[PDB]
């Protein structure tokens, strides 16, 4: 649903990545691009974001 | 069997009825013998 | 026994014999509040 | 005297000598052996199986009808 | 005991199975007691050929003296008596197995010991052996000139039928027409 | 693209490493990585809802949600009715285990009997939402939903895309896992012996192709009948990004740290959790109830039943020869009678 | 009285991660202090959540599990804080555990997002690390997250969360002169960063009496301690894992006699 | 009827008499272990 | 009340099932007699 | 079958050919980390 | 369901011993060594040091199952060299050379820190 906090594999942080990768795409950047600029040099943490999938947007969506 | 230059010692049916009718109780348990270790040793399977 | 409206989000107290239903819109589903006590969640 | 039957105890007569023999035991039946820090019923049967003192008689009834008793220690046991 | 074995098996295969391994005991024998295989031998041939007879005594199937119980104890180990006298002859004791009097005399005991272990026990579920024994392989059977075989097979054996799937009749040319084709 | 699968994914990439490490993915089993499932790794949620209503039916005959009295109504149980509101609902936000009640059920007897509804004995949730309504009959309805929280254990199973499914055999922690120079540990390890007579040999492409992807930053292609993707294109392609072309890697052992003498294929691959969890399988009998017209233990899991001792079970003791553990299961430890 | 002589030799040394070399050493020491990095260095993080409101779309224990993973910052606090099973006190105490708030609500129609800028600690020294911040949950208007949580002492060993390593990368004979690793074709395997071969040749020739001695490390730091610090806490940690078995040992030694 | 109870796999004789569910008795999911001997079995707490 | 508690000779305890107990552990389908065998219990910590 | 109706499996077979390997050679504190376990053996470390 | 605490790991219960010795009977001048609630850590540093005291002759260690949190370390010294001394020497050399690194890299920092 939402971003995780930390790599499942090597447990960095990825969390605070997610906004500046959206910003990033936004501004042109390839995915490889924007991950290198986000500084997920192991694939683990590449695969985190070039893998999520945000719902939680979709569930905002729904009235509470 | 009966025919001429047909072996009649060797000569063998795989219906075990047949065999049964014409050889009697104990060619048949000996035919059931080989005809099921025919099928169980078919793959190379051993059974005692 | 507060109940919030499925719809109008409205907490109305209803008792075990008024029937259930919204006192504004007058919705028929009807959820309960989070219990008053607090639960404790280990972090892991 | 006059047996026909194997002179070696089975597996089926090991495994009901020990099963009973234990549970006598466990009924605080006299242990017919001596132990040293051994509290398990089980254990103490088998004990008594090798000592040769179980105080049981296996009777084996043959197809014809008749029977044979064999004591315990007159058995053959498989170790 | 050579000619007798040509009636039991026909076909020449020397493949059998019987109780007690003594090939892996005379090994087991040669490693106990450091038998030199270079040195000669202190067994003597009478020895073995007296030794074995003592043996084949003591390996009863079927207890009794009487000529009926005789004649079966003489058959149920008439198989394993042919190999255990094949295999324990004084001359192939001196000239290959080179055991000692020491070793030859545990060889025995050995025999005795794990052929009486062999004897079927009584109380032993045979028919419920017997029917796990052939019915787990029918789990790996396939189903289905062409032959029925496999389970389909299995079950016109034991469902015993008037007419089977597919009948046959292997027959054997007696004359030349075993030997030539254009007889045959 | 247009099973909405991007919109709805059942699955997490996974950096999976093919190797024999210690045994405990043997025979389809399989090796997790524990620090991993501590951040979240394969967590999912399991929602249960129980729906009660109360119906007035026949001349002075009714059912009401209250909490019930172990003085005034007649059934009870050894559960817990403690959690039950005033209205006979429990609330959410409101732990809840085995033997607990979440309904408060009282039908007038002709004081009053309990059907009261009994939490799963397994389950151990929180209620999430308690819905109260006018079911299709007009009667007042009720749906409780208890949320429970599945970290995944040993014994839960997962699969790849290529039928490669497997239970979790043992979980290291990120130390004791193997790694490579990198200090990246497999989240999960799968035993090599599952590949060969399977031949999934796509499974092995797509954690090559997986690997790809995650360097490049781009979707990896998969599509069936693809001349334009072989297995070369993409070894020459992690080529490029300073990884061996076949995707191995030199991983050294986590327990002793020296370099393990085979080189594992390890990549991300998409494995996904099936909905078959072990917590919901275990099952456990001694001495439960009996059902009516045999006398003898209940049936499935949910009414606390013994395992069927079936005809091929009674086969097989017989050949073992054990008479007397035969005639336990069949007559001590079913339905021993009396005539 | 055989005990190694070990150099060390810092590479680099930044804020996340800190390159260095240890030579002399033995294969084990090097692996049990790679292995201490990660599961027993202790750092601060979040154990304990009440949750007051939550009206998010992710459930109580969702947003807990995240809180526990947010780094806080542990530097020098961690060393005096205690283990609240050690502590003396109750439950919790300013002396095993910094207690944390959380209170957003969302009314505008502009999504809310609740990072970790929203914890707020009783103790400055102990804050998440980010103050991108990390996202904990999104919400929408009319929606509010209301809590409190309690961070306390922990290492890697219990949970992944009081980890606190991005990727212990951890290398030795990068040449391959040891023949620890038997490549089938050694030409097609890229070289180490600390590989000294030249392009032409893939292997350092076998040395049969070699052994492991020296050891590359790069300890990258999630946040809540110094790269650096991490390395020295977890040295001080594995000495007093050994220090502690030690007087265990005498005792059973001077028992048994 | 009566017939209908008594005959077939889930009759009165075979699903009841022949076979039967039994009290202690545990069903779980097994697992490798390879630090059990052949003759062991690693039992859940809850089971045990 | 620990005086009901007190144990005699003959009386039974219904104890846990503990380490070395023996249980018959069997797969389904029983088809042979390794199907079912004996295994001494050892406690492990997870649920398989 | 008269034969073992268990033996050695996936990761212990394939290992254990490897292991026999002509050319498969331990050092010292390999060897004693192999004998840690090894339930039967007598304690001699063999002359290598 | 059976899930055990995380922290039992390297937690003692109580009336649990560290490390027990026990005599090996069956050769001479061998020990085993059973520590609770230790893994690969410290049974590897150990053992590794063990083996390189010339006076111990066997020295290895196991876990033997990874669900427990046991380490049994077997050490074999000559016959004027006891088992148990030969345990407190090596945790002795091991912490030295920890002492030693801790100091050594903190002198790496302030050199690398200062330029
Ligand atoms: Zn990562
Ligand atoms: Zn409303
Ligand atoms: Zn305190």
């Amino acid at each position: 649903m939402i971003i995780p906090v930390r790599c499942f594999t090597c447990g960095k942080i990825v969390g605070n990545k997610w906004e500046a990768y959206l910003g990033l795409l936004q501004a042109e950047y390839t995915e490889g691009d924007a991950l290198d600029a986000l500084g997920l040099k192991r694939y683990c943490c590449r695969r985190m974001l070039l893998a999520h999938v945000d719902l939680i947007e979709k569930l905002l969506n729904y009235a509470p | 069997l009966s025919e001429k230059d047909v072996d009649p010692v060797r000569t063998t049916s795989n219906d075990i009825v047949e065999i049964f009718t014409v050889l009697g109780i104990e060619a048949v348990r000996k035919a059931l013998e080989r005809e099921l270790y025919h099928v169980i040793s078919f793959d190379g399977s051993y059974v005692n | 026994m507060i109940y919030i409206c499925g719809e109008c989000h409205t907490e109305n107290e209803i008792k075990s014999r008024d029937p259930i239903r919204c006192r504004e819109c007058g919705y028929r589903i009807m959820y309960k509040k989070r219990t008053k006590r607090l639960v404790v969640f280990d972090a892991r | 005297q006059k047996r026909i039957t194997t002179p070696y105890m089975t597996k089926y007569e090991r495994a009901r000598v020990l099963g009973t023999r234990a549970l006598q035991i466990a009924m605080c039946a006299p242990v017919m052996v001596e132990l040293e820090g051994e509290t398990d019923p089980l254990l103490i049967a088998m004990k008594e199986l090798k000592a040769r003192k179980i105080p049981i008689i296996i009777r084996r009834y043959l197809p014809d009808g008749s029977y044979e008793d064999w004591g315990v220690d007159e058995l053959i046991i498989s170790d | 005991d050579r000619e007798v074995l040509r009636v039991i098996f026909p076909t020449g295969d020397s493949k059998v199975v019987l109780p007690c391994n003594l090939l892996r005991m005379i090994w087991n024998a040669q490693k106990i007691f450091h038998i030199n295989p270079r040195l000669p031998s202190d067994l003597h041939p009478i020895k073995v050929v007296e030794g074995v007879k003592e043996l084949s005594k003591k390996l009863v199937i079927v207890n009794g003296d009487d000529p009926l119980s005789r004649q079966a104890q003489e058959n149920a180990t008439l198989l394993f008596n042919i190999h255990l006298r094949s295999t324990l002859c004084s001359r192939r004791m001196a000239e290959e197995f080179r055991l000692s009097g020491e070793a030859f005399d545990w060889l025995l005991g050995e025999i005795e010991s794990k052929f009486n272990q062999a004897i079927a026990h009584p109380g032993e579920m045979v028919g419920a052996l017997a029917a796990q024994s052939l019915g787990e392989p029918a789990t790996q059977m396939t189903l289905n000139k062409n032959v029925t075989l496999g389970v389909p097979r299995l079950k016109e054996l034991i469902n015993i039928s008037k007419k089977p799937k597919t009948p046959s009749l292997t027959v054997f040319l007696l004359g030349q027409s075993a030997r030539d084709a254009e007889r045959a | 693209e247009y099973l909405r699968f991007r919109e709805l994914p059942a699955g997490i990439n996974s950096i999976v490493a093919i190797a024999s490490y210690t045994g405990y993915n043997q025979e389809d089993s399989v090796i997790m990585n524990r620090s991993a499932v501590d951040r979240g790794f394969f967590r999912s949620v399991f929602y249960r809802s129980y729906k009660e209503q109360e119906s007035k039916k026949g001349f002075d005959q009714e059912e009401v949600f209250e909490k019930p009295t172990r003085e005034t109504c007649q059934g009870m149980r050894h559960a817990i009715y403690d959690k039950l509101d005033d209205d006979g609902l429990i609330a959410p936000g409101v732990r809840v285990s085995g033997d607990d009640v979440i309904i408060g059920k009282t039908v007038t007897l002709p004081t009053k009997r309990d059907c009261s509804t009994f939490l799963r004995t397994s389950e151990t949730g929180i209620v999430d939402q308690v819905m109260v309504t006018l079911n299709q009959e007009g009667y007042k309805f009720c749906k409780i939903r208890v949320r429970s929280v599945r970290i995944p254990q040993i014994g839960d199973k997962f699969a790849s895309r290529h039928g490669q499914k497997g239970t979790c055999g043992i979980q290291y922690r990120q130390e004791d896992m193997p790694f490579t120079c990198e200090g990246i540990t497999p989240d999960i390890i799968i035993n090599p012996h599952a590949i060969p007579s399977r031949m999934t040999i796509g499974h092995l492409i797509e954690c090559l192709q997986g690997k790809v992807s995650a360097n490049k930053g781009e979707i990896g292609d998969a599509t069936p009948f693809n001349d334009a993707v072989n297995v070369q294109k993409i070894s020459n392609l992690l080529s490029d990004y300073g990884y061996h072309l076949r995707g191995n890697e030199v991983l050294y052992n986590g327990f002793t740290g020296r370099k393990i003498t085979s080189q594992i294929f390890i990549g991300p691959t998409y494995y996904q959790r099936l909905k078959h969890m072990v917590d919901d399988k275990i099952h456990s009998r001694a001495r439960g109830p009996i059902q009516i017209l045999n006398r003898q233990p209940m049936e499935g899991r949910s009414r606390d039943g013994g395992l069927r001792f079936g005809e091929m079970e009674r086969d097989c003791q017989i050949a073992h020869g054990a008479a007397q553990f035969l005639r336990e299961r069949l007559f001590e430890a079913s339905d021993p009678y009396q005539v | 009285p055989y005990a190694n002589q070990p150099t060390v030799r810092i590479t680099e040394l930044t804020d996340e991660n800190v390159k260095f070399i240890i030579e002399n050493t033995d294969l084990a020491v090097a692996n049990s202090i790679r292995r201490v990095f990660i599961a027993e260095v202790p750092i601060i993080a979040i154990d304990w959540v009440q949750i007051d409101a939550n009206s998010s779309v992710l459930h109580d224990e969702f947003i807990a599990h995240r809180l526990g993973l947010i780094p806080l910052t542990s530097d020098d606090i961690v060393d005096k804080l205690q283990y609240s099973r050690d502590c003396t006190c109750e439950e919790f105490c300013p002396e095993c555990s910094v207690e944390f708030t959380l209170d957003v609500r969302c009314n505008e129609d502009q999504t809310r997002h609740v990072t970790s800028r929203d914890l707020i600690s009783n103790s400055p020294r102990v804050i998440p690390v980010t103050s991108d911040d990390i996202l904990i949950v999104k919400l929408r208007k009319g929606q509010e997250l209301r809590l409190r949580a309690y961070a306390k002492k922990g290492f890697g060993k219990e949970h992944a969360k009081w980890n606190p390593t991005a990727g212990v990368a951890f290398e030795y004979d990068p040449d391959n002169a040891l023949r620890h690793t038997v490549y089938p074709k050694p030409e097609e395997w890229p070289k180490s960063e600390y590989s000294e071969l030249d392009e032409d040749e893939s292997q350092a020739p076998y040395d049969p009496n070699g052994k492991p001695e020296r050891f590359y490390y790069n300890v990258e730091s999630c946040g809540s301690l110094r790269p650096e610090t991490i390395v020295l806490s977890a040295l001080s940690g594995l000495k007093k894992k050994l220090s502690d078995l030690q007087t265990q040992l005498s005792h059973e030694i001077q028992s048994d006699v | 009827s009566l017939k209908q109870r008594l005959k077939g796999k889930e009759g009165r004789v075979r699903g009841n008499l022949m076979g039967k569910r039994v009290d202690f008795s545990a069903r779980t999911v097994i697992t490798p272990d390879p630090n059990l001997s052949i003759d062991q079995v690693g039992v859940p707490r809850s089971i045990a | 009340k620990p005086s009901d508690l007190h144990l005699q000779t003959g009386y039974k305890v219904e104890r846990h099932m503990c380490d070395g107990d023996i249980v018959i552990f069997n797969r389904q389908p029983t088809l042979h007699k390794m199907s079912m065998m004996g295994h001494r219990v050892r406690i492990l910590p997870w649920s398989t | 079958s008269n034969r073992p109706v268990m033996g050695i499996v996936q990761d212990t077979l394939t290992a254990v050919r490897k292991f026999t390997k002509r050319d498969v050679f331990l050092e010292r504190g390999e060897v004693m980390n192999l004998l840690m376990f090894l339930s039967t053996w007598d304690g001699k470390v063999p002359q290598p | 369901m059976n899930a055990p605490p995380a922290f039992e790991s390297f937690l003692l219960f109580e009336g649990e011993k560290k490390i027990t010795i026990n005599k090996d009977t069956k050769v001479p001048n061998a020990c085993l060594f059973t520590i609770n609630k230790e893994d690969h850590t410290l049974g590897n540093i150990i053992k590794s040091q063990l083996l390189k005291d010339p006076q111990v002759l066997f020295a290895g260690y196991k876990v033997p199952h990874p669900l427990e949190h046991k380490i049994i370390i077997r050490v074999q010294t000559t016959p004027d060299y006891s088992p148990q001394e030969a345990f407190t020497n090596a945790i002795t050399d091991l912490i030295s050379e920890l002492s030693l690194l801790e100091e050594r890299f903190r002198v790496a920092i302030k050199d690398k820190q200062e330029g």
